[PDB]
RNA sequence: CACCAACUUCCUAAACUUAAAUUGGGUUAAUCUAUAACUUUAUAGAUGCAACACUGUUAGUAUGAGUAACAAGAAUUCCAAU
């Protein structure tokens, strides 16, 4: 799968940590239904850890829309333009409020192979090893056999 | 069965701003059901591509395949309905620049053995297709030179990274 | 500098174009019949002042465009490019008629203008190198020859082989290119203008424009280069394929102004020939032919 | 299918004697015209007028208005051009968006087919410029029981046609052009649920040729087997 | 392996060759213009002129006579042989029929022809090829070369 | 002998589409300066062609009305002549066909 | 055919991408999708930054020309941004020509005016704007929004922050932001010399140093089509900078480079910029 | 006078210690019914309830392969002809 998927290099969205680290997750979306076993657990997160989670991240725009609805769905809107959308069908208040806080905490890459655990633009400091370092000059720069 | 090729010749583009290049013309003909075999009509359209109508309608009359006087008939429909109902202002102002042939509905019949023994045979039919469009044909792909071969290999050696490090 | 003279030449060419077509308004549909043998009695509706000859060929079939070098417009040759006036009747005429006489012509004027132009662009910058003109000389005469005057400085000076190998490859060059040859019409006020600095060109125009009733002459640019034009030319330089100036010779009685003869052949793709066929006639053209 | 049908009948073969339709066919309008009005030369040249001309010639036409009258009762010859008018300017417009249905209500089935078989798979921008002078009724007819109105109108008009690939053919994009014509406007006295509608547009002789089309054209030549020879 | 073996293989064998050159060549002995794949044509182009020296031969000679009748089935035609078609080729040494290829056949056979005919028939001209006049922007370069080497020489 | 394995789409294309396998372009196509109609360099126009071979069938035709006969050819030499003309005193003794239509152009 | 809805409906949804991907629609502003509310998204956008902002005048920000004109037509058939826009570029100029000269005192002033336009430029701009949703929340008659239009509303968002609260935290932005941009970048990919070499001697005689004299350091396959040579630059017998190059020119000319950063302190191994400053 | 070498072992996070006839356990895809939900969901009741393999059955299409093999005596004035 890694031969049959593609890999980007690790990253960030505007170098987050360089100044003012700023809070990718943009708005969540939740859909749910008055009269449905389904939204069931939804529904108890809405009542009780929404008004928490609202005011623990305050770049979050939340959007809650019940409506006549058979499965309660949560988009996610990163500020990279990244989509995210996932099926809350009949999960417990406890799985929904974990599963919020991951997509807080995700940024909008993509979630595919990271071909390496680092990132640096400045790798050498010392100036990066070509094959000339390390090799002895000669008097007049003669080359080997050179008469002169 | 799917008749889309012929739908295609009605396709509608808004009008053009008064600078806009002019757009050239296409055409969608064929014809189907063709008594013949879709491996034997490949080669004769394949000869055509990238030609122009004045010199796709001279090599094909001097062929002696059975083909090329089919081809030629779809090569003179749409040469004439490109004029007459397609705003084409001059006949020898279009080249091919699509054409193949596809498979059709067969039948199926017995061809017999020699010891009360048969095998299956297929009457085979096919389709052939033309895209004909405004402007002389394109000019023809120029090989690559020496120097362009060279500069490709230190472009290649150029791209080169430290593999599997920071 | 000579660039300033081919940009300003260039403008005032396109000055006129610009009025000429401007001076037309509208569409207005002129018919003209087919008088040739094969295909006959086709007749084309074209645009006044607008449709060309090639369009017409057009029309007909590819064969025409590639195979058809001059047309008679009522009995008289006409450019392939140039714009159409008039009702009339179109002819075709290929190189392999049976009586070329108008398209040898129209095929000599054009090899001798491109010949022309190589050598104004040939010299150094430092040297001087003016046109003054080409004899119309017989087909029979064995080559095309192009009368160009020197810089003093140049007197001394013949050039050599490789000097002559060097005005092939320009002319190849050009050949290559495939530039159009443009007809222009212009009246004698402006070619005088276009052709002020050159004398001898004034003197030509001069002529020109008195032989006509009207001041009307005859302006035919090949790209860059603008040279007035005996004759009908042919549609593009492609058209020649085998190209050499066999020689240059100086002419004797040039005591006030030194003139060199410059005397070249080429053969169009359609009649081409055979290596040793073209080396003999080569040989040929490198004699010098006079003026009768 | 009929298409499929009509040519398994003529390869195999068959006698299909015509029937006599058990119910006749239902005619709205009639191709042609009762009494052309033959257009006077000079008309251009009267730059009142004609409308006094109409007056002499309302005798002539004087029978076909009683009728009008006896069936619809509110037909006004003074009041008509206005109306007649509307359906013009309002009917070309509906070519701009290719409304077939508006045209089917405000032309006849006559008028129809002519307008916009012509113009299928193309886009055309028409406009309607200020009328130059007023309109007219030129003369009406009545035979049966179908009633015909001519409507004189010279009116500026702006219209351009495009290809598929939106290039330009005929018209000019925007160029106010004078055209005078007759238009023939057309009601059903019989049928409860008829109205004027436009039917035909008379052509004089003395009409000025048309813009001409953009593109050249190539008049083809005869075509001539090995057998025969030009002349 | 077949290398100066002049002939072809043609019909059942070797008698059946010659028995279908006989009917050609009597054919166009007939018709002065016959028509046949280039290959059969070409085969008898070679026994089409030989009946011309037989025929030259005259009437009294036996042999002309004896051969005359094995190579012309129907003997009509030995008189128009000896006594107009003879008489023609008098003045000529060689190069009695022309032979030209026609298209090849619209028949779905698709074969090579060729057209061959004696000369001097009655028959309309064969749209023979023509080369270009002297007139020709090529062909006067040569003229004048020509004049120029003859005042040399 | 028997196929041991089927062959991919791949090969089969390798060996359908080589160059050895192609229709090989004709360069010899030219413009008959009569009629106009195409023509191979070292063959005779159809078109051409064709006018000449119909002449020749009616001429034939009218010869064969005349004879009557299988075996009735004429030793004397045959001669065509069309409406408006008259045998020449050369041309006395030698047979004559008679055509309704005018002598045609490339008849001389 | 077989029974139920479902197998047909996860079908319905399967042409649905199908269709949608083949023939994308043209993107349409994220106001006309659902889910969407001006006031509360403005709010987010002041606390995403932890900036305090005035909500009136960041409207004013996101409103532009273009936009007020397609309403007006509209309606016949609200204030612009371009004050603060002047106000917002006039200080951002001046803030970033103050950091850099800080930083690179040394810089000519014209290395410092490109990197100022650089750092201003519609690239950079636009696309930290784009990421920082100013184009979800702009207003603007034409959609995608331009990039000029967009540039303008990025520094009308910086003008807001200034008068809200002041220059000291409205500098903040720009380094935070802005500045971040340059990480990674060498002076002469933001800044473009065709002239290092006759630059550098200029320099030199502005330093009282004598002209350089390049000497060939290092030499590999010289004859061959891949050489490879070490050009370094000599003053007085010693060694200012060293340049690699496929040819003694390019060689020479890159040693040139490396010299000018040196003199303008831009080698990367300077001391990081600290972006981590509270004040 | 050592280095390299296997999830053996250690380490950040975890985990809690070994081919297959057979044996025990927890879930799930599809569809119908009850009662609901109402862009395709829930708890129960049910069953023709899940196929990369039986020289499986039916239909379609490849490969061998455009291959093996198949056919009309000649000319003309020409296919109810000489
Ligand atoms: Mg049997
Ligand atoms: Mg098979
Ligand atoms: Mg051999
Ligand atoms: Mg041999
Ligand atoms: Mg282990
Ligand atoms: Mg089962
Ligand atoms: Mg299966
Ligand atoms: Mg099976
Ligand atoms: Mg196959
Ligand atoms: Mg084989
Ligand atoms: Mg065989
Ligand atoms: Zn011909």
């Amino acid at each position: 799968t890694g031969r049959g998927t593609s890999s980007r290099f690790l990253t960030s969205v505007l170098h987050n940590g360089l100044g003012r680290y700023v809070q990718q997750l943009q708005r969540l979306s939740l859909s749910l239904s008055r009269d449905a076993p389904s939204s069931r657990g939804a529904r108890e997160f809405v009542e009780r850890e929404v008004t928490d989670f609202a005011r623990r991240n305050p770049g979050v725009v939340v959007y809650v829309n019940p409506r006549p609805c058979a499965m309660p769905r949560i988009v996610a809107e990163y500020l990279n333009g990244a989509v995210r959308e996932e099926n809350v069908n009949s999960k417990s208040v406890e799985e929904i409020k974990s599963l919020v806080q991951k997509l807080a905490d995700q940024s909008g890459l993509d979630v595919i192979r990271i071909r390496k655990p680092f990132h640096t633009d400045n790798p050498s400091i010392q100036g990066q090893w070509h094959p000339f370092t390390n090799k002895r000059t000669a008097l007049h720069g003669l080359r080997p056999r050179e008469l002169r | 069965i799917s008749r889309k090729w012929e739908k295609k010749n009605k396709i509608v583009y808004p009008p053009q701003l008064p600078g806009e290049p002019r757009r050239p013309a296409e055409i969608y003909h064929c014809r189907r059901q063709i008594k013949y075999s879709k491996d034997k009509m490949w080669y004769l359209a394949k000869m055509i591509r990238g030609m122009s109508i004045d010199q796709a309608l001279a090599q094909l009359e001097f062929n002696d395949k059975k083909g090329a006087q089919i081809i030629k008939e779809v090569l003179l429909e749409a040469q004439d309905m490109a004029v007459r109902d397609h705003n084409v202002e001059f006949r020898s102002n279009l080249h091919i620049a699509e054409s193949t042939s596809g498979r059709g509905q067969c039948l199926k019949r017995i061809r017999y053995h020699g010891r009360g023994r048969f095998g299956i045979m297929e009457k085979v039919y096919c389709h052939y297709f033309v895209k004909l469009v405004e402007g002389p044909p394109p000019p023809p792909e120029v090989p690559k030179t020496a120097v362009d071969h060279a500069k490709d290999y230190i472009q290649q050696l150029r791209s080169r990274t430290i593999i599997h490090t920071l | 500098s000579p660039t300033e003279l081919t940009e300003m030449r260039n403008d005032l060419f396109n000055r006129e174009k610009s009025r000429q077509l401007s001076l037309t308004p509208r569409t207005e549909k002129i018919e003209v019949k087919h008088v040739g043998k094969t295909d006959p009695g086709t007749v084309f509706v074209m645009n006044k002042n607008i449709s060309t000859p090639y369009s017409c060929a057009m029309h007909l079939s590819e064969w025409y465009c590639s195979k058809s070098i001059l047309a008679l417009v009522d009995g008289q040759p006409w450019d392939m490019y140039k714009p159409l006036t008039k009702s009339c009747e179109i002819k075709f005429l290929t190189f392999k008629d049976p009586d070329p006489k108008e398209v040898n012509k129209a095929y000599w004027r054009s090899c001798a203008m491109m010949l022309g132009c190589v050598i104004e662009r040939a010299f150094k910058d430092d040297y001087v190198v003016s046109l003054v003109r080409a004899p119309e000389v017989p087909v029979i005469a064995g080559a095309f020859c192009y009368d160009v005057t020197l810089d003093k400085r140049l007197d001394e000076w013949m050039p050599t082989k490789e000097n002559l190998r060097s005005f092939t490859k320009d002319a190849h060059a050009l050949i290559y290119r495939d530039l159009p040859f443009e007809t222009l019409d212009v009246d004698a006020r402006v070619a005088l203008e276009i052709f002020q600095h050159n004398k001898y060109k004034v003197d030509f125009i001069e002529e020109k424009a008195s032989q006509n009733p009207e001041r009307i002459v005859k302006l035919h640019r090949i790209g860059d280069f603008i040279d007035v034009s005996e004759g009908p030319l042919i549609p593009r330089t492609s058209v020649c394929f085998q190209y050499e100036v066999s020689a240059v010779h100086n002419l004797n009685p040039s005591q006030p102004n030194l003139i060199r003869r410059f005397q070249g052949l080429s053969l169009p793709t359609h009649l081409r020939a055979q290596f040793t066929i073209w080396d003999k006639l080569v040989e040929r053209s490198r004699k010098m032919v006079t003026e009768d | 299918t009929e298409k499929e049908f009509l040519e398994y009948a003529r390869k195999a073969g068959l006698v299909i004697p015509q029937e006599r339709l058990e119910r006749p066919i239902h005619l709205a309008c009639t191709a042609g015209i009762f009494d052309p009005y033959v257009p006077p030369e000079g008309d251009a040249r009267m730059s009142l007028t004609q409308r006094t001309e109409r007056l002499r010639k309302n005798a002539a036409s004087q029978l076909a208005i009683r009728k009008i009258r006896e069936f619809d009762a509110n037909f006004k010859t003074k009041d008509f051009p206005e109306k007649a008018k509307d359906i013009f300017i309002e009917a070309h417009l509906c070519l701009n968006n290719s409304d077939h249905d508006r045209l089917h209500t405000l032309v006849t089935e006559h008028c129809f087919p002519d307008m916009v078989w012509d113009l299928k798979y193309k886009t055309v921008r028409w406009g309607f410029v200020e009328s130059l002078e007023p309109a007219q009724v030129v003369h009406v007819r009545c035979s049966g029981m179908y009633g015909q109105v001519t409507v004189r109108l010279h009116t500026r008009q702006t219209l351009a046609i495009y290809d598929r690939f939106g290039r330009l053919m005929y018209g000019q994009e925007d160029v106010p052009k004078d055209v005078l014509e007759y238009v023939v406007f057309e009601r059903h006295l019989m049928n409860p649920y008829g109205s004027w509608r436009m039917h035909a547009k008379i052509v004089p002789a003395w009409a000025p040729p048309k813009q001409p089309i953009l593109k050249t054209l190539m008049i083809p030549g005869p075509q001539l087997k090995p057998w025969e020879e030009y002349e | 392996i077949s290398h100066g073996r002049v002939y072809r293989r043609l019909g059942l064998g070797p008698e059946s060759r010659i028995h279908l050159l006989r009917n050609l060549l009597t054919g166009l002995v007939r018709h002065e213009r016959i028509e046949a794949t280039w290959a059969r044509a070409d085969e008898m182009r070679g026994y089409a002129e030989k009946l011309i020296d037989y025929g030259k031969l005259g009437d009294t000679n036996e042999r002309a006579m004896r051969m005359a009748d094995f190579w012309l089935t129907e003997k009509d035609l030995i008189p128009k042989l000896f006594k107009v078609l003879a008489p023609r080729f008098q003045g000529q040494n060689g190069n009695y029929t022309r032979m030209l290829q026609i298209p090849n056949r619209k028949e779905q056979d698709r074969a090579k022809m060729a057209v061959i005919e004696y000369k001097g028939n009655y028959l309309p001209p064969l749209p023979l090829p023509h080369r270009d006049s002297n007139l020709t922007l090529l062909n006067q370069l040569l003229l004048g070369l020509q004049q120029d080497l003859h005042h040399n020489q | 002998a028997a196929p041991k394995n089927r062959r991919t789409i791949e090969v089969n294309r390798c060996r359908r589409r080589n160059p050895q396998k192609l229709i090989k372009i004709k360069n010899n196509i030219d413009i008959c300066p009569e009629c106009g109609h195409l023509k191979q360099k070292h063959v005779l126009c159809g078109y051409c062609y064709e006018k000449v071979r119909q002449e020749t069938t009616k001429i034939r035709q009218q010869i064969g009305a005349q004879e009557g006969g299988p075996f009735r050819a004429p030793s004397v030499e045959t001669m065509v002549l069309y409406t408006g003309e008259k045998p020449s005193e050369k041309d006395q003794g030698k047979r004559i066909v008679e055509r309704n239509i005018k002598r045609p152009s490339w008849f001389t | 055919v077989k029974k139920g809805f479902r197998a047909a409906f996860r079908f319905q949804k399967e042409l649905e991408r199908w269709r949608l991907l083949r023939c994308p629609p043209p993107p349409v502003r994220r106001s006309e999708k659902p889910n969407w509310d001006y006031h509360a998204e403005v709010q987010a956008f002041g606390s995403r930054l932890q900036e305090t902002f005035s909500l009136d005048l960041l409207k004013t920000a996101f409103i532009n020309s273009c936009y007020i004109k397609s309403e007006e037509a509209k309606r016949q058939s609200l204030k612009d941004n371009q004050e603060l826009f002047e106000q917002g570029l006039s200080f951002s100029h001046r803030c970033l020509t103050q950091f850099l000269e800080d930083e690179f005192p040394d810089l000519p002033a014209e290395g410092t005016e490109s990197l100022v336009s650089f750092l201003t430029g519609e690239a950079v701009v636009c696309h930290v704007a784009r990421n920082l949703a100013v184009e979800q929340l702009t207003l603007s008659a034409e959609f995608p929004v331009p990039l000029p239009v967009l540039r303008q509303t990025f520094f009308a968002v910086i003008g807001a922050l200034l008068q809200s609260s002041g220059p000291e935290r409205a500098a903040l932005f720009i380094r935070d932001f802005l500045i971040t941009q340059m990480t990674g970048k060498e002076l002469f990919e933001m800044w473009t010399v065709v002239n290092p070499m006759g630059l550098l001697v200029e320099e030199l005689k502005k330093r009282n140093i004598s002209a350089p004299e390049s000497r060939l350091t290092r030499q590999s396959g010289s004859t061959t089509a891949l050489p490879l040579y070490f050009v370094g630059l000599y003053c007085d017998r010693k060694l200012i900078a060293e340049g690699p190059g496929e040819t003694v020119l390019v060689a020479e000319e890159e040693a040139a480079r490396v010299a000018l950063r040196k003199l303008y302190g831009f080698t990367e191994n300077r001391r990081p910029w600290d972006y981590s400053k509270p004040k």
